[PDB]
C-alpha cells in the first residue's frame, strides 16, 4: 500500500464585529485571517503534498468606534466565519476536486479567482475579506473534503 | 515724551550694530522670598560702531542689575572711553549708557552685564508655565520673545533687523532637561557650587534676530527620528504624553514636511536639528523659534483614542505653517513689523502646500478658499478695513507692532500671495522664491526685494507673460484696501469692476491711489472647457468675446477662486449655471460649486442680486456629496436660520433643508455601513459630519434615531463610549434635546468626570440643547458656580444656551438679571463676547426697546470691557430689523415653494 501525504490547511479566521448605529450587527472588514506558516511567513500557502483537506477555525471579537477588539461577541453580535463560494468554479462545501497546483493567498496579486470569507451572523451573511486562490488544474494533487 | 534725544524715540539709532552675544541665565523654579520666582543671567554683547556718538542704547525691559551698571571692554586693539552715568528709560525700553568721551567706526566693543528679572507667568519673554499633572503643580521655564520681549530676558538690540550670533548657556536643576535653538555643545556639567545644579552649554547659533530665540528648562521627554540626511527631529511633550503615542503623529509628518520645504525652497534646512515642544497652556497657537518651535498641546499632540479627524488637520497644518517659517522668516527675515503681512501671509499659504505633501490624499490645498479667502473677504469688504502695506514710519510702539497681526495680514496676505504664485505659474514663482532666499540668507529684506526677484525670473523667461510689472500688479492689491466685484453681461461680453462693500450705502473715506481699481487675473471656464485667460486692466469697464455666450451656454470666472475677487453674472448666466449644477454638476470644479454659493449670498447682501437668487444656488445640493459646497450653503444660510428661527418661515425652511439633506444622509448611511466605519478622505469625513449635523438639527427621523440609539447604547454601558469622536458633538447635542433628565443628568455626570478638554467642551455645549425649560434655567444657575463650571467657560456656556431657541429668553433674562452681581464680582471675563452672543438674535423693534432699556437700567454701573460691544449690539439690531422687514415675505415664499414634493 503506497503512502500518501495529506495536508490539513488550518486556515483560521479571526472575525471582528461591531454594533451599528441602528443597533445592527455589522461585520468589520478589519477582521484578521491567517494561513499556515510556510518557508516565508504567511500571506501565502501552497499545497505541496498528494492531497489536502481544508479546515476553517473561526473566532470572533467585538469593538467600539475605537476599532480595538477585546471583548468577545456577546450577541445579536455573535457570528462565525464561513468561506463562501466567490468567483471560483468550485467550493469547499462538502459534496472531491483535483488540481495540479493549489495556493491560498491574502494578496490579490498573482491570482485566478477568490473566495469570500464572511461572518455568519443570526439572519445575515456579511462578506468581510477575500481569500485569493492560485490554481492550475490537473490530476496530481487531490482535495478531500471534511 | 519730548523727543530730541535718541532715547525718547521708539527706534534704535543706526550708530552701532551687534556682532554676537554670550548669554548665560539661571531659572529658579521654586518660589523665593515672598514666594517669588526669579531667573538670573549675565550677557556679554559685542557691538560694532558704524558712526561715532557718545551714547550707547540697548533694549532692556523689567530687569534689575547690580546697583556701575555695565562694564565696557575694547577687544584688545580698541581704546575704551569711560562711563559717565548709566540711565534706564522704562518707556522706550532702553538701557541708556552715557559716556565721557566718544567711540569711532571699525573698532568693536564688548559690554558685560549681569542681572536678574521676574520669572513671572505672563507667557512673555523669559517666563514660567505652571501645569497640573496628576494633582501636582509642575513648573517649567520657557521663552516667548515675540515681537519684543527679549529685553525682558537680557539686554540686547531687540529689532528683527539687527541679526547676530548667540552663545547660550542654561544653569538648571540637575535632572531637568535644557533646550535651545542649537544642540547642546557637550554634555551637561556639574556647577562649581551647589552641585545639585548642572550646566548645559549650546552650540553657537547662525545669525538670527533675537525674537527667534528660545530656551526651555523642563521635566519633558521626547520621541525622535533621524531623516536620511543627518538632521535630527525630536517631538518634546510631557513625559506621560510621550508614553502613549500622543506625539507620534506630530512626528510622522514632521519629516516629510521638512523635506518638502527643503525642495520647495531649493534650500537645505539651515540647522542641525528640529525640536518641536508641546506646552500645556501656551496661548498664541505656536511660535516658530528657529530650531525649537513651541506649540500649544492641542495643536501638536494627537490621541487616536479621543480626538476627531478635525484634530488631525489642525496638527498637520500648524506644523506646516511653523516649519515653513524656518526658511522664509528666520533665514531671510523681513526688515520691520510693517511688512509682517508678507511673512505670516506667506506661511499662511504654504501651510496647505507642506500639509498636502504629508497627507496627499486629503486635498488640503482647496481648504485655503473657505478657511482663508472668503474668511478674510468678510472683513475686507467694509470701509473699516485697511491695506496690507503700511509705511514703516507708522509702526513704532510695541502696541502698534502687535496690531500688525490682523486677519488681513494673514488671510489676505495668503490669498494675495496664493494668487501671485498662480499667475506666474508655480515653477516660476519658486525660482524667484529661491533666488530671493539665497540672495538674502542671514540678512534683512523688504517685500519689494521679493517682488524684484520674481521679476528677475519672469524677465529671464519668454513663456508666460503679465500685463505690467510684477510690482505694478501687486501694488493694486497690497497698497489699497478691499477687492473688486467682477460683473459680466454674458449677452454682450462687457465687463465691470467695482470696489465691493456689502453695505450698499457706505461712507468709504480711505482715499486710494488707483481709485479702487485692480489689475485682475481672470481665469474662466465655458461649458467645462477651460477658456484662454484674460487680464482686467486698472480700468472700470472692458470687453472680450471670452465672456460672451450663445442661447444655451454658460461662462464662469475665477476657477478654484485663485483670484482675490468675487464674480457676479447677468440674471441669465446664473440660471444657466444653475441648470448645469442641476444635471451633471461634475462639470464645474468643486471649489467653484462652493464659490457660486458664497458669492451669490454676499451679492444678495450687497443688493446686487435678489435674495431669492442666492437661494436658487442651493437647489443643486440634493445631488451634492462634497464638503465644500455644502459648507458654503450652511455658513451663508445660518444667518437666516437665526433671523427666522422663531418665525413663520422656520417651518418651510426647516422642511426645505431636510429635503436637500436626506439623499446625502442616505449616501453616507450606506457608504459608511450604517455608521460603523467613517470615510477615509478628510474632506469626505468633514462632509459626513455636516451631513448628520444638518439632518438632525432639521428633524430627519433616521438621524434623530441614530443619535438616540447611540446615546442609549452609551448610558447602557458608560466608560465605554461607542460614539466616534467625529460624531460626538452632533449625537450629544441631539440625544439630550430628544430626551429628558435621564440623559441630561448623565451627560452632566460624564462632564464632571471628563478630564480631556475636547470632550468637556462637546458635552458642555450639548447640555445646552435640552428642550426642557427647567433644565436650561437650572443649567443657567450652575453657570455662575466656579465649583461646577469654570468662569472662563461661563460666558461660553451661557450664550451657548441662548443659541437654543427655547433658551433664548431664559439666557436673556438671566444675563440682564444677574448683571450687577456679575460686574460687581466677576468684573478678564469677556463681558462683551456675552452680550453679543445673547442679543445676537434681536431683530424686532420690541427687542430693541428691551436692549435699549438694559443699557439705561445698568447705566449708573457702566459696562466697559465691552460697552462698544453693547452699543454695537444695538447697531446689529437696526440692521437686523431692516433686513427682516425687507427680506421676510420673499424668503418665506421661496422656502414655502421649494419644499413641496
Ligand atoms: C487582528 O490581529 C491583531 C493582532 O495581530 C489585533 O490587533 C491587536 O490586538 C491587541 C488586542 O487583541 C491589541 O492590544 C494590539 O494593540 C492590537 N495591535 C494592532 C496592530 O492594532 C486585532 O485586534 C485583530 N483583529 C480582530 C478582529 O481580532
Ligand atoms: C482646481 O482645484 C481642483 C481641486 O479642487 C484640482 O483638482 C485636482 O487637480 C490635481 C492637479 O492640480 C489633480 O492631481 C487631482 O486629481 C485633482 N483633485 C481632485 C480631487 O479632483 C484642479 O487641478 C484645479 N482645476 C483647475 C482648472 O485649475
Ligand atoms: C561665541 O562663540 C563663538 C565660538 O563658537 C565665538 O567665535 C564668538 O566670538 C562667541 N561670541 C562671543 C560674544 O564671545
Ligand atoms: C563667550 O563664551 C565662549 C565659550 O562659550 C568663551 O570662549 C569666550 O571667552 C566668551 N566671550 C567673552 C567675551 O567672554
Ligand atoms: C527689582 O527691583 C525692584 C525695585 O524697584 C524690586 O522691588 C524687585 O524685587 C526687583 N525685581 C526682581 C525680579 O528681583
Ligand atoms: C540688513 O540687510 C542689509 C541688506 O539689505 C545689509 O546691508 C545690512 O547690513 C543689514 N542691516 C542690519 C541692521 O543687519
Ligand atoms: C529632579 O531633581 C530635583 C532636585 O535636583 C528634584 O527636586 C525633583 O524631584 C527631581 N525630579 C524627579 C522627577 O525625580
Ligand atoms: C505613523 O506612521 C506609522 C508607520 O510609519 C504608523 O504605524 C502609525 O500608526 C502612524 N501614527 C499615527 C498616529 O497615525
Ligand atoms: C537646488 O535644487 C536644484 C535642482 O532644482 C539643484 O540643482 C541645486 O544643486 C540645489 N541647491 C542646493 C543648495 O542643494
Ligand atoms: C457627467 O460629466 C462628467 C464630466 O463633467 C463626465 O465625466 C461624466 O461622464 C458625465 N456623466 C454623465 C451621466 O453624463
Ligand atoms: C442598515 O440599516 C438599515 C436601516 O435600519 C437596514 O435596512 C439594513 O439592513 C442595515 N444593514 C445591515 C444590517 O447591514
Ligand atoms: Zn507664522
Amino acid at each position: 500500500p503506497s503512502f500518501l501525504t495529506h495536508t490539513i490547511v488550518n486556515i483560521t479566521i479571526g472575525l471582528g464585529m461591531k454594533r451599528s448605529g441602528y443597533g445592527q450587527p455589522i461585520a468589520s472588514t478589519l477582521s484578521n485571517i491567517t494561513l499556515p506558516m510556510q518557508d516565508n511567513n504567511t500571506d501565502v500557502y501552497c499545497v505541496r503534498s498528494d492531497q489536502f483537506s481544508v479546515y476553517v477555525h473561526s473566532t470572533c471579537k467585538s469593538a467600539l468606534w475605537d476599532n480595538v477588539f477585546k471583548r468577545n461577541c456577546t450577541d445579536v453580535l455573535d457570528a462565525t466565519a464561513v468561506i463562501k463560494t466567490g468567483t471560483c468554479p468550485f467550493s469547499f462545501d462538502k459534496l472531491y476536486l483535483t488540481f495540479n497546483k493549489f495556493c491560498l493567498s491574502l494578496s490579490p496579486v498573482g491570482a485566478n479567482c477568490k473566495f469570500d470569507v464572511a461572518a455568519r451572523t443570526r439572519t445575515n451573511d456579511q462578506v468581510v475579506r477575500s481569500l485569493y486562490v492560485i490554481y492550475e488544474e490537473g490530476d496530481s494533487i487531490v482535495l478531500v473534503p471534511r | 515724551l519730548d523727543q530730541s534725544k535718541p532715547w525718547n524715540r521708539y527706534r534704535l539709532p543706526t550708530t552701532l550694530l551687534p556682532d554676537s552675544y554670550n548669554v548665560t541665565l539661571r531659572p529658579y523654579l521654586t518660589p523665593n522670598a515672598d514666594g517669588l520666582y526669579i531667573f538670573k543671567g549675565k550677557s556679554i554683547v559685542r557691538f560694532i560702531c558704524q558712526e561715532p556718538t557718545d551714547v550707547i542704547i540697548i533694549h532692556s525691559k523689567k530687569l534689575n542689575y547690580t546697583t556701575h551698571m555695565v562694564v565696557l571692554r575694547g577687544v584688545g586693539d580698541s581704546q575704551v572711553p569711560e562711563i559717565d552715568r548709566t540711565e534706564l528709560v522704562e518707556l522706550t525700553e532702553y538701557l541708556v549708557v552715557h559716556l565721557k568721551g566718544s567711540l569711532q567706526p571699525g573698532h568693536m566693543y564688548e559690554m558685560e552685564s549681569e542681572f536678574q528679572g521676574e520669572l513671572a507667568d505672563d507667557l512673555a519673554g523669559f517666563y514660567r508655565s505652571e501645569y497640573m499633572e496628576g494633582n501636582v503643580k509642575k513648573v517649567l521655564a520657557t521663552t516667548q520673545m515675540q515681537s519684543t520681549d527679549a529685553r525682558k530676558s537680557f539686554p540686547c538690540f531687540d529689532e528683527p533687523a539687527m541679526k547676530a550670533t548667540f552663545n547660550i548657556t542654561l544653569i538648571h536643576p540637575n535632572n531637568l532637561t535644557a533646550l535651545s535653538n542649537m544642540p547642546p555643545k557637550g554634555s551637561s556639567t556639574p556647577l562649581a557650587e551647589d552641585p545639585n545644579w548642572s550646566v548645559t552649554e549650546f552650540e553657537t547659533t547662525p545669525v538670527m534676530s533675537t525674537y527667534l530665540l528660545a530656551y526651555i528648562v523642563s521635566e519633558f521627554q521626547s520621541v525622535n527620528e533621524t531623516a536620511q540626511n543627518g538632521v535630527l527631529i525630536r517631538i518634546w511633550a510631557r513625559p506621560n504624553a510621550i508614553a502613549e503615542g500622543h506625539g507620534m503623529y506630530a512626528l510622522n509628518v514632521t519629516g516629510p514636511i521638512l523635506n518638502f520645504f527643503a525642495n520647495h525652497y531649493n534650500t537645505s534646512y539651515p540647522l542641525p536639528k528640529s525640536d518641536q515642544i508641546a506646552l500645556p497652556d501656551f496661548n498664541a497657537g505656536a511660535m516658530e523659534n528657529w530650531g525649537l518651535v513651541t506649540y500649544r498641546e492641542n495643536a501638536l499632540l494627537f490621541d487616536p483614542q479621543s480626538s476627531s479627524i478635525s484634530n488631525k488637520e489642525r496638527v498637520v497644518t500648524v506644523i506646516a505653517h511653523e516649519l515653513a517659517h524656518q526658511w522664509f522668516g528666520n533665514l531671510v527675515t523681513l526688515a520691520w513689523w510693517n511688512d509682517l503681512w508678507l511673512n505670516e501671509g506667506f506661511a499662511s499659504y504654504v501651510e496647505y502646500l507642506g500639509a498636502d505633501h504629508a497627507e496627499p490624499t486629503w486635498n488640503l490645498k482647496d481648504l485655503i478658499v473657505p478657511g482663508d479667502v472668503y474668511r478674510v473677504m468678510a472683513v475686507d469688504a467694509l470701509a473699516s478695513s485697511h491695506p496690507l502695506t503700511t509705511p514703516a514710519e507708522e509702526v513704532n510702539t510695541p502696541a502698534q507692532i502687535s496690531e500688525m497681526f490682523d486677519s488681513i495680514s494673514y488671510s489676505k496676505g495668503a490669498s494675495v500671495i496664493r494668487m501671485l504664485s498662480n499667475f506666474l505659474t508655480e515653477d516660476l514663482f519658486k525660482e524667484g522664491l529661491a533666488s530671493y532666499l539665497h540672495a538674502f540668507a542671514y540678512q534683512n529684506t523688504t517685500y519689494l526685494d521679493l517682488w524684484e526677484h520674481l521679476q528677475k525670473a519672469v524677465d529671464a523667461q519668454t513663456s508666460i507673460r503679465l500685463p505690467d510689472t510684477v510690482r505694478a500688479i501687486m501694488d493694486r492689491w497690497t497698497l489699497q484696501m478691499g477687492f473688486p466685484v467682477i460683473t459680466v453681461d454674458t449677452k454682450t461680453g462687457n465687463i465691470s469692476q467695482k470696489h465691493f462693500l456689502l453695505d450698499s450705502e457706505s461712507n468709504v473715506t480711505r482715499s486710494s491711489a488707483f481709485d479702487y481699481l485692480w489689475i485682475v487675473p481672470i481665469s474662466s471656464i465655458k461649458n467645462g472647457v477651460m477658456q484662454d485667460h484674460y487680464w482686467l486692466r486698472d480700468v472700470s469697464q472692458a470687453q472680450n468675446d471670452l465672456f460672451k455666450t450663445a442661447s444655451d451656454d454658460w461662462v464662469l470666472l475665477n476657477v478654484n477662486v485663485t483670484g482675490y475677487f468675487q464674480v457676479n453674472y447677468d440674471e441669465d448666466n446664473w440660471r444657466m449655471i444653475q441648470h448645469q449644477l442641476q444635471t451633471n454638476l461634475s462639470v464645474i470644479p468643486v471649489i467653484n460649486r462652493a464659490q457660486v454659493i458664497y458669492d451669490s449670498f454676499n451679492l444678495a447682501t450687497a443688493h446686487m442680486v435678489p435674495v431669492t437668487l442666492a437661494l436658487d444656488n442651493t437647489l443643486f445640493l440634493n445631488g451634492e456629496k462634497e464638503y465644500m459646497p455644502w459648507q458654503a450653503a450652511l455658513s451663508s444660510l445660518s444667518y437666516f436660520s437665526l433671523m427666522f428661527d422663531r418665525s413663520e418661515v422656520y417651518g418651510p425652511m426647516k422642511k426645505y433643508l431636510r429635503k436637500q439633506v436626506e439623499p446625502l444622509f442616505q449616501h453616507f448611511e450606506t457608504l459608511t455601513k450604517n455608521w460603523t466605519e467613517r470615510p477615509e478622505n478628510l474632506m469626505d469625513q468633514y462632509s459626513e459630519i455636516n451631513a448628520i449635523s444638518t439632518a438632525c438639527s432639521n428633524g430627519l427621523p433616521q438621524c434623530e434615531n441614530l443619535a438616540k440609539t447611540l446615546f442609549d447604547q452609551w448610558m447602557s454601558d458608560p466608560e465605554n463610549n461607542p460614539i466616534h469622536p467625529n460624531l460626538r458633538s452632533t449625537i450629544y447635542c441631539n440625544a439630550i434635546a430628544q430626551g429628558g433628565q435621564d440623559q441630561w443628568d448623565f451627560a452632566w455626570g460624564q462632564l464632571q468626570q471628563a478630564q480631556l478638554v475636547n470632550e468637556a467642551d462637546k458635552l458642555r455645549s450639548a447640555l445646552a440643547c435640552s428642550n426642557e425649560v427647567w433644565l436650561l434655567n437650572r443649567y443657567l444657575g450652575y453657570t455662575l458656580n466656579p465649583d461646577l463650571i469654570r468662569k472662563q467657560d461661563a460666558t461660553s456656556t451661557i450664550n451657548s444656551i441662548a443659541s437654543n431657541v427655547i433658551g433664548q429668553p431664559l439666557a436673556w433674562d438671566f444675563v440682564q438679571s444677574n448683571w450687577k452681581k456679575l460686574f460687581q464680582d466677576y468684573g478678564s471675563f469677556s463681558f462683551s463676547n456675552l452680550i453679543q452672543g445673547v442679543t445676537r438674535r434681536f431683530s424686532s423693534e420690541f427687542e430693541l426697546q428691551q436692549l435699549e432699556q438694559f443699557k439705561k437700567n445698568n447705566m449708573d454701573v457702566g459696562f466697559g470691557s465691552g460697552t462698544r460691544a453693547l452699543e454695537q449690539a444695538l447697531e446689529k439690531t437696526k440692521a437686523n430689523i431692516k433686513w427682516v422687514k425687507e427680506n421676510k415675505e420673499v424668503v418665506l415664499n421661496w422656502f414655502i415653494e421649494h419644499s413641496l414634493v
